[PDB]
């Protein structure tokens, strides 16, 4: 029962057949700011399905030796569809996000994704001092690879990351994963071209296997925001 | 209280605190911008607004900008006066900065 | 009218108007008036629940601060052969809230003052070889305005019949008193456009009805074979504040104690012709985002 | 906490929310 | 355009203001840069005198 | 009474004082689209005040042989703002437009502008059989100059052109015309890159005329949409 | 409706027809003393209609390089009338004032005037540690000229000078400033002959300036002094 | 479903199930849950009442704990020929949480912390012969982040007319605050996914948002005729604290107080390819009873 | 034991045995 489920927003529909219980991240559902809650006073534009849809990004090649994949929102989404537009054209932002991520192969192929949301991942370089620059974490759409996601390339552990909002793709159990993710911020509402406040990290903890005959696995990302509000109409940058 | 918008050289005084506009020969045309940061040492660091928010490190709330026109009787014309909100550069054409 | 104010205030929403007769943006300020445009009827507006408090801001919070107001350095020895010129091991100090410009600007942005002042007193000492410090007894007698004042360490004026005397040590907290509302009037005069006597040759500006009095301060003790650098700071803060009639702040700097002269930098910012530092146009932006 | 015999001597007060803006903002007659 | 016949002044004037609204706050308090002092002033020495 | 107006739209707003009683037209006030009329069945987006605001053109010259100018509707405003992105972004349009048109003189010039808004202006030629192209006709944000003002530029006449909506800036009375317009088509919803439902038309009846210093008298523009619905989410072209 | 004004005091009229809405200082009103603040306890003199009445000052030549003008309160009307002759036989003082400003010019002029009442404007000298003197002071009906009006000749700043009462005389708008003052000192009654309550400061913001013929523009200042108490009855000095 | 816990949870006796259709041991790890089997369906159990309150592992008393953040020592002397990079009797210092590790690592346990901080302050003093320990009076002055600081020990700046100065001696306890929460959001961004700037040339990671004030401490008195070596050690206990959405604890080494850099020891454990100390085989037994 | 006239003065706040381990061991919806 918990393994068929259609996510309908807008015009998008996603169903899936060989699924997990999806998860809510802390408990929390989106939703819009409300008024005892709100700083901004100007009537906000929500244009609901124009950009509370998915948003397919380009899938990765899983590979051998492949280390991970991760992609930082708002900005991977900030030059895409009339959600690009909203954003480009306002100074303040402020949505949820239903990440859903597809990988597929065959009963006899093995392999294990983490598929982890972290909210505020701010990255480390390795063997130096000198802090990353904006090429580094401002990737766009392409995302970025883990250099060393043993440690999540923060320092920390992969090993703990289950303390964050998270499902898995054990590839003899499902080949979705669904995050449902609120605002994550310590303001309500937030510039969308400087800041992120989720990173959506793909992890492969059990590497692809198999015996039989080699085909290309891409592991598909599917991004819909939830409940987007814009602030501080002007032209665009 | 009064804004020197027009904090340039060649302006002794008095002239500091009034814009000199005039008939121009093209449309759509700027007249002067003023930078909104009150703790710099701008056209808003000697107001009323200016003096006592630097005694403080933070600030939040609306503001208002009040323009007298203060040519004759006879002169007519129409201005535009545009806020924008921060994230890119200052607009220098008025089909930007209308926005 | 007057009304209680706890937080800022709170936002309505509006929506789109289009309206004859109503021009709420156009305002009228050769009248004197500020301008009432609300931000509800300049743009389209959102509910608002403000929450942010104003009590930092409140006349009280504002100006009761503590802050220096006397700063005096004596040389605490054996006075025989110094000048006659010098603090004798004791100074003499005119209560002023003029000599140091934070407290001084911020205390002009009023025309008129009633405040209780507490004083806080703070000593400390340092060796004129080093052998250590010495916990010395000092008497801070607060003598009123143009009464007699002491002229020795060990004169019979510091015997304090009705002068009110603190005596305190250096080992120990500072020694804090505290000053009443002490003007003639209801109110200090911060500004005083006047002359204070029936001739045409006194004083402008300076009322002695707002001057507190004087503060003498000795040191108890006679002196050590060697000498010691004394140093005594004063400390006001002004309580139980009341305000009248806001004032332009002060952009040039201050010359004197005595009057509002000025002379101004001779750059801007805070020149004479300057006060704000210089762009290249009117159209120029100072910090433009690339 | 005051216990001194004079009502100088407590601490400051800090409890005057009441404004009034318009005898500043709106001195106008009409 | 600013538009005047031939007898109004061919250049006029603006006066800008700001003040605040009523939503506005301020909060934790510090010294202004706008003031200071690098000796002391004039007749300060006259009130230890 | 009827001389001062302020406009609010959005973050744009317009004082205007020495104005005439504005014009509706034929009678009627914008709306969206009721569920009765409607006809796409997917959910409309309505940006509302990211796209309801004024929208400022480029002035135009008033000089001394001046034969008119035209912007035509939706397609003046295709390109410009929030309201353009919905538009390129989206299959099918719906919305009205406030119309403000301002010209202002001294006390010693005179002069009348007709501002008068067409319902589907379809254009003729002169002296040529061959219809008017594509460029002849979609000019954007720049719009057009009456060629032959007198018969509106399609074999009519300009004297019985107030039975349009219209209005009039006669210098020594008002210097601002103000027009509310509906959606005026045949259809509920219309693909606005191929067709227009309105010119807006500004006509030297009397021209300018004065015996003082000679100044630039401009002719300003603001539209300000109403109600835009958009339907038919795709990508932009 | 707020344009017209008529002020009444004594024998003494005023009939404008192109002002502002007048400012009451802080919005209190002049009254006499009351018993409860009262101190002198002779029984004071009330002349009323004596000296309450609209002294006219010697106009002012507007010129083009004026810095602006001040007259000191009640300095500048000590020897004029009734009131100068109850000044000058008594040694207390209490009263209000209603400072009326006149200047006009055509409607091909411009210019703007700060007209502002300043409480206790103790003036500064420039560059120099001197105090100004009395003869720098008192001037009496003359008044004075500002040397740097652009501090106030006090090392502030007109800018922040509209927290005093004032009101302006935009000469496109009105012709005339209002205002009335109450007593302002933290005594209830004052010594006339050295301290004075008020300055009234006129100041050329925007200075004046025409292409039409010239012509001489004045400045006019009426004070009519408010519910005059005079108490200390003895000679004149 | 959110409930008061005060005490760990409560053991119920069980029995032999032997039941179709019911697995509790069986979970999914895949939906991105916790296994809810419960000790009672995977052995047979006793009844246990258990009374382990839980109140130490608190957030409160996690965090409530009085950390070390800055130590400073500064030679405390006549400085005329000492250079200039040197802390000619006073200091400055950007107060932050980054800069030892102990605290450091504890709260970015977190991504957001609520927190107002107290702050203690303790001076200690060696002579740089013997002749005994001067009772120094020090003033430690709250400057806003980004503001004017002095540039000396004598300058103006130090008259503290609106900054929050605590003037404290060496023989006293120590001198205590409560810094507010001073964000101008809701919480404190112990970590910061961004850019403070709107240009491209800003730091990553540094929100000045969460930063508290700079901490300008000088020694008031003037200077002996004998050196001392002063330290001043900072100490920071956070208090009324809420926390949000935890975090994996660091494993590698911290490189810097900038940012999140990570370099490994060069053997396990704690290194970059090896966090846990190696064993010999995966069913190697390192402590076993022999 | 607070005598000052400020709330964040006051001692640590040691009573909150509020817990939700629900947000973070079982997140899923059904």
């Amino acid at each position: 029962s918990d393994r068929v489920l259609q996510l309908k927003l807008g015009n998008s529909a996603i169903v899936t057949q060989e699924a997990a219980n999806y998860c809510c991240a802390y408990g929390e559902w989106p939703n819009y700011l409300p008024d005892h809650e709100a700083v901004a006073i100007d009537k906000p534009t929500q244009p609901e399905t124009a950009t509370d849809r998915f948003y397919t990004l380009k899938s990765v090649k899983w590979e051998a030796g492949s280390t991970g994949w991760w992609w930082k929102l708002p900005d991977a989404l900030n030059n895409i569809g009339m959600f690009g537009q909203n954003v480009q054209h306002h100074y303040l932002y402020r949505s949820g996000f239903l990440i859903h991520v597809q990988c597929n192969a065959t009963r006899f192929h093995q392999g294990a994704l983490l598929v982890v949301a972290i909210p505020e991942h701010q990255r480390g370089a390795h063997n130096t001092n000198t802090s990353p620059g904006f090429d580094d974490i401002m990737k766009g759409e392409e995302g970025g690879t883990f250099n060393h996601p043993y440690v999540l390339d923060d320092g920390t552990s992969l090993a703990c990351a289950t303390i964050f909002p998270h499902q898995w793709i054990n590839l003899r159990t499902n080949n979705s994963a669904t995050i449902v993710l609120p605002w994550m911020n310590a303001a309500p509402m937030d510039f969308p071209l400087r800041h992120n406040q989720w990173t959506l990290a793909i992890i492969p903890v059990v590497p692809l296997g198999t015996r039989t005959m080699s085909s290309m696995v891409p592991i598909t990302v599917s991004i819909a925001p939830m409940c987007c509000e814009f602030n501080g109409l002007r032209h665009a940058i | 209280s009064m804004m020197e918008i027009n904090n340039t050289e060649s302006a002794v005084g008095m002239e500091r605190l009034k814009v000199d506009i005039s008939a121009l020969t093209d449309v759509d045309q700027l007249l002067f911008n003023i930078p909104l940061d009150i703790q710099l040492d701008g056209p808003l660091r000697n107001t009323l607004v200016g003096n006592i928010s630097r005694y403080y490190t933070h600030w939040s709330g609306s503001l208002e900008m009040t323009f007298m026109f203060c040519g004759s009787f006879m002169a007519t014309g129409k201005l535009i006066l545009c806020y924008t909100p921060p994230g890119g550069s200052c607009p220098t054409t008025r089909e930007t900065a209308m926005l | 009218i007057e009304s209680i104010i706890k937080t800022a205030t709170d936002t309505v929403k509006s929506e789109i108007n289009a309206e004859l007769g109503v021009v709420p943006s156009l305002n009228a300020v050769e009248t004197g008036a500020t301008s009432n445009t609300e931000p509800e009827e300049a743009i389209q507006t959102r509910t608002v629940i403000n929450q942010h408090g104003v009590s930092e801001t409140l006349v009280e919070n504002f100006l009761s601060r503590a802050a220096l107001v006397s700063k005096r350095s004596f040389e605490y020895k054996d006075h025989t052969s110094s000048a006659a010129q010098t603090d004798k091991n004791f100074f003499k100090w005119t209560i002023n809230t003029r000599s140091f410009v934070q407290l001084r600007r911020k205390l002009e942005l009023f025309t008129y003052l009633r405040f209780d002042a507490e004083i806080t007193i703070l000593t400390t000492v340092a060796v004129n070889t080093y052998m250590g410090l010495p916990n010395l007894t000092l008497q801070a007698m607060f003598v009123p305005t143009g009464a007699l004042t002491p002229e020795k360490q060990d004169s019979f004026h510091w015997q304090s019949g009705s002068n009110a005397s603190v005596f305190f040590k250096i080992s120990d907290p500072p020694a804090r008193m505290t000053i009443p509302f002490m003007c003639i009037n209801s109110a200090y005069s911060v500004f005083y456009d006047g002359f204070a006597g029936f001739e045409k040759s006194g004083l402008y500006g300076i009322n002695p009805a707002d001057t507190i009095g004087n503060l003498c301060v000795r040191i108890v003790n006679e002196h050590q074979p060697v000498g010691f650098t004394v140093t005594v700071r004063v400390y006001m803060k002004p309580k139980h504040i009341k305000a009248w009639a806001p004032r332009p702040p002060r952009t040039l700097p201050y010359m004197s104690i005595a009057n509002a002269n000025y002379k101004g930098k001779k750059r801007a910012p805070n020149a004479l012709n300057a006060i704000i530092g210089n762009r290249d146009s009117v159209k120029t932006m100072p910090h433009n985002i690339v | 906490i005051n216990f001194y015999k004079d009502s100088y001597a407590a601490s400051a007060s800090k409890q005057d929310f009441s404004q009034d803006p318009s005898k500043f903002t709106e001195p106008v007659v009409e | 355009n600013l538009i005047v016949p031939s007898e109004s002044s061919d250049t006029c004037s603006l006066i800008g203001f700001i003040a605040a609204k009523d939503d506005f706050s301020l909060r934790l308090m510090r010294d202004s840069p706008d003031i200071g002092q690098i000796d002391h002033l004039h007749a300060a020495e006259a009130a230890y005198q």
